[PDB]
RNA sequence: GGCCAGGUAGCUCAGUCGGUAGAGCGUCCGCCUGAAAAGCGGAAGGUCGGCGGUUCGAUCCCGCCCCUGGCCACCA
């Protein structure tokens, strides 16, 4: 429950709206930073169709 | 030679935002967060500089080359202001006497940490250094020092002020749906949206009226089906070839990753950066006759203005004239019409090419030019003449000459006069519903007008016509995304959905866990095996040419050219992993994997595209699935070295074939099925230490010791054993036992039977069970004897028998009768002779 | 062959190359024959139960 | 797909620009030990990434290719 995440708008052909989730990665090589965890969004209406 | 993302300096962006919102100014840190918030990935924030102390403009007054060293070496006196000169040894070669350059003198500090003191070099003193753009943290040096254009500043002028070193460069990775953001125009507009600012579009009729149109300019023909949307042409006549771009223009091009060359080309790149419309300059005197847009012919070639020949394909769109190719349209101009040192008359080209055509062409030719990566993300066709006029006026300003009042403006066949995408109908509250947020009244109309759409409001439905630079806005969901990202995703609450009651793991899913658990508990370590077979593995195994394992699916473009075959068996990958571990010190090894294999058939081929505007029919669904190769789940294991380590209890036990049979039984117990093992011949196993595994009468795999020649030819350890089973051919099962525990005592007897040596011990035990009937509670082999009392090619087996009745105590004669019936059954089914 | 004078090496090397190849060729066939016997012995050896 | 550096023993790496190529650790034997290890002594193991060519003979020279690491670039 203490881990740091963040969600920000992004893009994927199959979602709209689309977003990317980063996690705060303390042991990243070269220094701690946000690192991409995965993609997400609302399923695109073309995918449903 | 070609860069990658969208770079631009903050000062430029601020300037364009400030026209509408006077005095808007934010920190780089806040600007970064705002850009991320609205959906632009900020890859880098580069503060220019910094520099300290005497870093000043200087003018090269004298050059003295220095021979005897590895390179040309110049001893230059530089005017540093107030009539003072410094001797400076410099390496570079892209300047003459008279050039304004930037000097870092003793006492200066360069980014980052480089303290400039007077140094010696090549037997001469140097009161500092002549800087490159890189050494100043201004841009990319292009292996040369920075020359400022004449009049940019006086010798002695403070370098940080002249170079604008308090600027900050943002590097953004723009998503491919936001082509309009590949410019200062779009990014400034996005910020005005995010900050609720009055916005002045830099690409409109704005501060000076458009140029006159008194007649046609150069003639143009466009071949049907090329996907060109607009093609405008306007000349600038009699420019000064000796003119150079002013420093403010060169700097902005440099900060945006573009090297400045000459005013005609610098202006096309500058306006491209500012407005998002790529522009090309042709030397007007080198065009022969009508300009034509056409497809390339098969096997045609073109020499781009970098002197490189390109093989063309028939989907590439060209600009040609009567004599040669002028350009690979939207990708790169040709040498034939390129602007050069002597050019005086320039024909400016503002065209809109098909995004897909440019994408195909540039990626195949590996030419991701500044123009190409803008056209493939689409370019606003409404601004072609606006950008053309901006370009022509700017070029006449820098280099002189006259802007001709002629214009060719081809807008399609028939001419298109409205570039807005179709209108979209959407309920007013739809963004609210998708977000799960009640936005303040009027938010959706406000936001969609901010991004430039026309919004009409009737009832509870909005009719929304996107602006011409937003061809990505096609359905309500597109509009929803605009509202949500500008409002900010942070306002969306976190609410777990109500899942209906699920059914949990499937039986197959549970069984895979159980098999995994059990094998790991038994000492096996899981590897996740590559699906790419080792080169010629089935030749090293010695497989028959028609062995089904050789019928492999092949990958066109594999990781390793020699490993394109997809695995039909997991053993090659496990055995490669075994060799890998043994090679690194761990000689006693047991590994398993649970993974799918790939087994093509006859019907394993392509299925043509099915339209995605409807559901595929059930027949198309089934044809798609039937066209894929079979992909069953397999489980496999390999072992070598000691199965049981040494210790205080003695020296430990080497792996043997029986360990592979036990792995089969571990898997079967985990799967809750019974298996039988039968002798088999099946490479790569040793034909005398190989079992085929059966569930019922269905074959599910093989187990045992590997063949010695396979071991030798694959560099495996002596005695390596192996198992591979097809999980998908092991049926699920749900046993529902109902034991009854007899309270009565049991009877123990043993029985010694002699059989031919080839009779499996289990077929004897089965015959004994068959004959003995219900009193038999247990049977267990405990002795196999082949000493001198036993004939040759025969063996004596002795089994411990336990008899027990459910309803009575037995006598020794009751068990003996059952034993004698078992003996007779064994003689009848396996030829057993009661031991005597 | 490296100690030989430069113009005496050509004729000496021919003999050396032919002699070594003659023995190498004889090894290859014997390796093969003994490998074939090993695999044929595997085929008739009595299996385990 | 661009650039840089490489490919040599079971592992990590030196080195040779035409006839001998190695080290450290890993493997094996003898002394030693009840059995070991160390120490001393002594072995085995490489088609020097592949295929051509030149040559009496190529790890080394010529051509073509494949792969490994790093740095760019690209993108679901
Ligand atoms: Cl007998
Ligand atoms: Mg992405
Ligand atoms: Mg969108
Ligand atoms: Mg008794
Ligand atoms: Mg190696
Ligand atoms: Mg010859």
């Amino acid at each position: 429950p203490s881990a740091r995440t963040r969600i920000r708008p992004h893009f994927f052909p199959f979602t709209e709206p689309s977003a990317e989730v980063d996690v705060w990665f303390a042991n990243k090589i070269g220094g701690a930073a946000w690192v991409e965890w995965g993609g997400c969004g609302m399923v695109h209406p073309n995918v449903l169709r | 030679f070609q860069s990658n993302a969208m770079r631009l300096p903050y000062s430029w962006l601020r300037e364009v935002v400030a026209v509408g919102a006077s005095g808007w100014d934010v920190t780089p840190g806040e600007l970064e967060q705002t850009l991320l918030r609205i959906g632009h990935e900020v890859e880098e924030v580069i503060p220019l500089g910094p520099v300290d102390g005497p870093v000043t403009v200087g003018r090269v007054a004298d050059i003295e080359e220095l021979t005897g060293y590895k390179k040309p070496i110049r001893a230059c006196a530089v005017d540093i202001g107030d009539r003072q000169y410094r001797e400076i040894i410099c390496g570079a070669t892209n300047f003459a006497v008279g050039d304004l350059v930037v000097v870092a003198l003793p006492g200066a500090t360069l980014p980052g940490g480089f303290t400039i003191s007077a140094r010696k070099a090549y037997g001469r003193n140097s009161d500092g250094m002549i800087c490159s753009a890189a050494e100043l943290n201004l841009g990319a040096d292009h292996s040369g020092i920075l020359v400022l254009p004449p009049g940019a500043a006086e010798p002695g002028a403070d370098g940080a002020g002249v170079l604008g070193l308090d600027d900050v460069v943002f590097h953004l990775a723009i998503t491919p749906d936001r082509g309009y953001c590949m410019s200062v125009r779009g990014l400034a507009r996005e910020l005005a949206c995010a900050y609720d600012l009055d916005f002045v579009d830099p690409a409109s009729n704005s501060r000076v009226p458009p140029l006159p149109i008194e007649g046609p300019a150069w003639p143009l023909t466009v071949q049907p089906e090329t996907g060109v949307r607009r093609f405008a042409l306007r000349p600038v006549i009699g420019i000064d070839p000796a003119a150079v771009s002013p420093w403010w223009l060169q700097r902005r091009l440099l900060l945006c990753g573009i090297r400045a060359t000459c005013p005609a080309v610098d202006v096309t790149n500058y306006v491209m950066l500012e407005l998002g419309h790529p522009m090309h300059a042709h030397d007007r005197n080198r065009i022969s006759g009508t300009l034509g847009v056409r497809f390339a012919r098969s096997g045609e070639t073109a020499v781009t203005l970098d002197g490189i020949e390109r093989k063309l394909d028939t989907a590439d769109v060209l600009i040609v004239d009567d004599a040669a190719t002028a350009a690979i349209g939207g990708v790169m101009g040709a040498a034939s019409t390129e602007v050069r040192a002597d050019s005086t008359d320039v024909l400016l080209e503002a065209a809109i090419w098909d995004p897909a055509a440019v994408s195909r062409t540039q990626r195949r030719l590996h030419l991701p030019s500044e123009a190409a990566r803008r056209y493939e993300r689409t370019v606003d066709p409404a601004i072609s003449v606006a950008a053309l006029d901006r370009c022509a006026r700017l070029l006449a300003d820098i280099a002189g000459g006259e802007v001709s009042p002629t214009l060719t403006d081809w807008r399609g066949d028939p001419p298109c006069d409205d570039w807005s995408p179709p209108p979209i109908r959407m309920g007013v509250d739809v963004p609210d519903r998708i977000a799960g947020v009640a936005y303040p009244q009027g938010t959706t109309a406000r936001r969609l007008a901010q991004i430039g759409a026309v919004v009409t409001h009737d009832g509870d439905t909005l009719t929304v016509t996107p602006p011409s630079w937003r061809p990505d806005l096609r359905q309500p969901a597109d509009l929803v995304e605009e509202v949500l990202r500008l409002e900010g995703l942070e306002v969306i609450p976190s609410v777990l959905p109500p899942a209906p009651a699920g059914r949990g793991l499937t039986a197959g899913q549970q069984r895979r866990r159980t098999i995994g658990r059990s094998l790991a508990l038994s000492g096996y370590v899981e590897i996740l095996p590559t699906p790419f077979l080792p080169a010629g593995v089935f030749d090293l195994w010695g497989l028959e040419a028609d062995d089904s394992r050789r019928m492999t699916t092949r990958v066109l473009n594999p990781l390793e050219a020699d490993r394109p075959q997809l695995a039909t068996t997991l053993l090659p990958a496990l055995l490669e992993a075994l060799v890998r571990n043994v090679s690194r010190g761990l000689v006693d090894v047991a590994l398993f994997a649970i993974a799918q294999v790939v087994q093509p058939t006859e019907q394993t081929r392509g299925v043509g595209l099915i339209p995605v505007d409807r559901r595929p029919t059930d027949d198309e669904i089934a044809m798609l699935d039937a066209s894929l190769p079979r992909q069953p789940q397999h489980v496999a294991a390999v072992l070598a070295g000691l199965r049981e380590p040494r210790g205080p209890w003695g020296p430990g036990r080497p792996v043997e074939a029986a360990d592979a049979f036990e792995a089969v039984r571990i898997i079967a117990r985990a799967s809750r099925v019974d298996v039988t093992l039968r002798p088999a011949q099946y490479l790569p196993w040793h034909p005398g230490r190989c079992a085929q595994v059966f569930v019922g009468e269905s074959s599910v795999g093989h187990a045992g010791q590997l063949h010695p020649a396979v071991i030798e030819r694959s560099g495996l350890p002596k005695g390596t054993c192996a198992v591979e089973l097809n999980l998908d051919a092991i049926p699920c099962s749900a046993p529902l036992p109902a034991p009854r525990v007899s309270p009565y005592p049991a009877v123990f007897q043993d029985v010694s039977l002699v059989v031919a040596a080839d009779i499996p011990a289990q077929a004897v035990a089965d015959a004994v069970r068959a004959g003995a009937g219900d009193l038999l509670e247990d049977i267990a082999l405990f002795d196999v004897f082949t000493g001198p009392q036993i004939g040759e090619h025969r063996k004596s087996l002795t089994f411990a028998l336990r008899f027990r009745a459910p309803d009575r105590t037995l006598t020794e004669d009751d068990a003996s009768a059952a034993r004698d019936a078992a003996v007779q059954s064994a003689a009848e089914r396996v030829g057993a002779v009661l031991r005597g | 062959l490296a100690v030989l004078p430069k113009e005496q090496r050509a004729e000496a090397g021919k003999r050396v190359n032919a002699a070594r190849n003659a023995a190498q060729r004889s090894y290859d066939e014997r390796l093969a024959t003994l490998r074939a016997e090993r695999d044929a012995a595997v085929l008739v050896a009595e299996g385990i139960d």
